[PDB]
RNA sequence: UUACCACGGAGUGAUUCAUGACUGGGGUGAAGUCGUAACAAGGUAGCCGUAGGGGAACCUGCGGCUGGAUC
RNA sequence: GAACUGAAGAGUUUGAUCAUGGCUCAGAUUGAACGCUGGCGGCAGGCCUAACACAUGCAAGUCGAGCGGAUGAAGGGAGCUUGCUCCUGGAUUCAGCGGCGGACGGGUGAGUAAUGCCUAGGAAUCUGCCUGGUAGUGGGGGAUAACGUCCGGAAACGGGCGCUAAUACCGCAUACGUCCUGAGGGAGAAAGUGGGGGAUCUUCGGACCUCACGCUAUCAGAUGAGCCUAGGUCGGAUUAGCUAGUUGGUGGGGUAAAGGCCUACCAAGGCGACGAUCCGUAACUGGUCUGAGAGGAUGAUCAGUCACACUGGAACUGAGACACGGUCCAGACUCCUACGGGAGGCAGCAGUGGGGAAUAUUGGACAAUGGGCGAAAGCCUGAUCCAGCCAUGCCGCGUGUGUGAAGAAGGUCUUCGGAUUGUAAAGCACUUUAAGUUGGGAGGAAGGGCAGUAAGUUAAUACCUUGCUGUUUUGACGUUACCAACAGAAUAAGCACCGGCUAACUUCGUGCCAGCAGCCGCGGUAAUACGAAGGGUGCAAGCGUUAAUCGGAAUUACUGGGCGUAAAGCGCGCGUAGGUGGUUCAGCAAGUUGGAUGUGAAAUCCCCGGGCUCAACCUGGGAACUGCAUCCAAAACUACUGAGCUA
């Protein structure tokens, strides 16, 4: 129905927000070889829940902060 | 160089920009009085100036000088300050 | 453009009969065809393998005159062709109107052809075509313009026509002096002195 | 507005018009929205005079669509 | 009248381009001077790093290598 | 059925060889330029540099059926006898208020390395004219141009004093929707015009009915625009740190809309070797060139987006702009002046000066298709359609055809016999494309006016709308494509090269001089390499040279190279990020595979056809756009999860 994102978070040093690092695999256009890439993404979570090292999963949503448009759905396996 | 359509258009501008003016300023001023009574917590004169002012910025909406979304946005602002001042 | 100067020379240059004369008489009687012409037709010295293509290229250049532009798009379209670039190749230039009309006889060469076709004087499927270089279809007829019928030149040509190798693909009707063309020949109906294998390496150079 | 107008897609002195499907404000070969079919005022043999495709002419004129003089006159013949 | 702000002005840096007395090496030259350093055991085997010395190729010491001849 | 069929090497290091290795060449192409040469037609292309400055002419006007005034005819009545003047009449077409347009169309690529572009998604929005639906268009008021007069100014123009109209402006009434709301209530509009008319009334204008064009409130659609997210988008690390509205939160303001968009306060955050920041360059894409392909180079014409309009900035009006031919201010330049002040912005179409190697007419018409206005007629349209110039490119045609030994003459070579120029000429017959002249001759035209008829509507047979009938009219180009007749071979061949690469050789003159030259190289007295002649070669209204890209170059090697000695293994360990990881079972499905759906604009590439006498060119359909997103299946391998095993 709605396309949600899955990523390991990376920092909580902020408010009501969590930055979500996003994993990829692009091939290279040549040399045809997977290349890990990284997309991280400025999550927004209305109560704070998730910590550091937790996976997590958001949704492209609506802008609300200069670079917050993804919102956390919930957390599928938190970093005890 | 200069047509004589486009002269026209530069005075009729003109003319409609002054007429616009004072009307958009009548609109900011009537607001104006609301938000000094909310700000001085002045609940009896702030639904007068609030009743006073919802017919002259529709009045003015329908006329196109602000647009009546900007108006409708106006009120519920301010009648959410005058009800929060209501307790 | 065409080719205007002495016919021999063309032919002197290969060693091969070209048919830029009339059957009239033997190459032989009428020219040295034993030398290359120019002031040293007597020596000797071995071909390089380019230059047998090339030699190969002008002879199919010379013997239907065209211009290597055309042939190179030529080749480009029997390129584009399915099948082999080899017979692609000599069928594109056998349908042209001049060449047809030279099968059909009513030139002794192919040059009287041109200028007989160029001259109004052919109307192919009843509509005048004034090009050497229209591509003729199967079954399409060709004829000659009425005003030209009483001209000597076909006239004569035509039993010239006779003694040079009756051409299968199309019939001619004498009295009507008109023509259709049945379909395109096969490798086996052109002369096999041609090497058109020579023609494709060539243009890979 | 939309309208369909002809588009002039042929030739010098040979002119070939495509019923197009567009916004007023675009160019006449310019922009479109959509091409829906073509006329030939210089058809001589197998070539089809007017193709109309009747069909997408229908809605596009349901949705506020306005013909030009040609194509109303156009369109009229090829249902005529 | 205040807020914003263009032009313009002041100071102090950075970078880039062009020039500059003079100076250093590099390359090419029709070939001049001084030697003959390497190529043969090239007539003290050569070369590498480093240090010192000398018009110059170079020389010498220390360590390393054979990409050294005879045997 | 078709959308593919596609791949050459040579010269040059040495006494000679093999390898390595660079250089050069043979090819395709260009918005090309230069030299020689030059007949025509079709199609296309044509300032790549100074986003330099611009003389001159046009490029955005239109509506009287919204409104006020002027001009005021046809047609009638008068003094005179209609020379010359006075009344009725309102046909027009006009400066100005208003409406719409001017934000489209057109130009340029300066800026811009991401607020742009491309791909795929999302939601918060606005959207004139257009379509469909719904509820209305009721009643008043106060002004101002134009107009008359006065003053000031050189002009540009400005300022008072009086008059007047509206579909101009503003109240009041009303609210199917609509806006806010303690869901109880509150608030918000409009404008009339034209044709016709059976009754009724009338101030005698009209009221009233109908039709059409309008206007208001609102819903939906379409179009267009705004916004957000993820991925991608040149070179440089001899540019490693950057950023305090900065990064989040809370309240408030602001936008059509979310948002540090702005602000107040709180916290110290945010980006960056996955290349932030900085420097240089640059519009991006579909596409174009080259290549067997993978790739490389590139972003003309045409199409989509973007940015710009003499430079910088700013807002106003408007649905839509921060507006090329609109406004305001500042600046540089040009110009006028009465010295006080004013006017302008060709990167619109022509054209000019200048720069450059280099790129065109101060053209015709709205006939066609579009656009704006208008009810319509109709007007404007340097959009567009055509024409002028240029071999600039692609394509097509011609500059003749057959016979013709005398192997004529002359030239060249010569062995002095002869050969070659050479059936080539001369001659004899012949046709005459194209060019010239004359004649005929489509189509690009859809339509409009007028009259009649039929249908719809309305109370109406009237008005109006639509379908037909008859007549008259619309082609810029154009003097058309195209077709006939006359005449005469008559009007039409030049360029590069000949030592090898590379097809094509002798002589004469020169003698390391003159010169040639892409590389090897040639020329120092018998040069197939210099200059000339003859001959030949290749190409041909073109031929060569340059400039540039790709190829050849497997010479940046993913396809598809190497590292003992030819250039290349870090002096050697450890180790971070990363890359890759033994074997068994089960699960999952990101990778992987197949299918489906949406999208991947059109044009172009390609395949099959159609129309220009063919071709170039145009066009029908298909294929493709190798990508992305979603969904559905599968679990051999990779990734993940869980459980083990010992190599």
């Amino acid at each position: 129905t709605v396309r949600t994102l899955t990523g390991r978070v990376v920092s909580d040093k902020m408010d009501k927000t969590v930055t979500v690092l996003i994993e990829r695999r692009v091939k290279h256009p040549i040399y045809g070889k997977y290349v890990k890439r990284s997309t991280k993404l400025h999550a927004h979570d209305e109560s704070n829940q998730c910590r550091i090292g937790d996976l997590v999963t958001i949704r492209e949503t609506r802008p609300l902060a200069k670079t917050k448009a993804w919102t956390l759905v919930d957390i599928v396996e938190r970093a005890v | 160089a200069n047509t004589p359509s486009a002269k026209k258009r530069a005075k009729q501008a003109e003319k409609r920009r002054s007429h616009n003016a004072s009307l958009r300023s009548m609109v900011r001023t009537y607001i104006k009085n609301v938000v000094k009574a909310i700000d001085a917590k002045d609940l009896e004169k702030a639904q007068a100036a609030f009743t006073a002012a919802v017919p002259v910025i529709d009045r003015m909406a329908d006329k196109g000088i602000i647009h009546k979304n900007k108006a409708a946005r106006h009120k519920s602002r301010l009648s959410g300050h005058i009800k929060a001042l209501s307790t | 453009a065409r080719y205007i100067g002495p016919k021999c020379k063309l032919s002197r240059r290969e060693g091969t009969d070209l048919f830029l004369k009339s059957g009239a008489r033997a190459l032989d009687s009428k020219c040295k065809a034993e030398n290359v012409p120019g002031q040293h037709g007597q020596r000797r010295g071995r071909l390089s393998d380019y230059g047998l293509q090339l030699r190969e290229k002008q002879k199919v250049r010379r013997i239907y005159g065209v211009l290597e532009r055309q042939f190179r798009g030529y080749y480009q379209e029997a390129s584009r062709r399915k099948g082999s670039t080899g017979e692609n190749l000599l069928q594109l230039l056998e349908c042209r109107l001049d060449n047809v009309v030279y099968r059909m006889g009513f030139g002794s060469t192919r040059s009287e052809s041109r200028q007989l076709v160029s001259h109004k004087a052919i109307t192919v499927n009843g509509q005048t075509v004034n090009i050497p270089s229209y591509q003729v279809k199967a079954g399409d007829v060709v004829a000659v313009r009425e005003k030209s019928k009483n001209q000597l030149r076909i006239a004569q040509a035509l039993e010239l026509c006779g003694q040079r190798g009756r051409v299968e693909w199309v019939e001619v009707d004498l009295d009507k002096k008109a023509g259709t063309f049945k379909s395109a020949p096969a490798r086996s109906d052109l002369s096999a002195d041609i090497n058109e294998n020579l023609i494709v390496e060539l243009y890979s150079k | 507005m939309v309208t369909i107008r002809l588009a002039r897609g042929g030739s010098k002195k040979r002119p070939f018009y495509h019923l197009t499907v567009t916004n007023s404000r675009n160019a006449r070969d310019g922009r479109f929205v959509e091409r829906i079919g073509f006329f030939n005022p210089v058809a001589t043999g197998g070539e089809v005079r007017l193709s109309v495709d009747q069909e997408r002419a229908t809605y596009w004129l349901g949705q506020g669509a306005q013909p030009s003089e040609r194509v109303a006159q156009l369109l009229k013949d090829a249902a005529k």
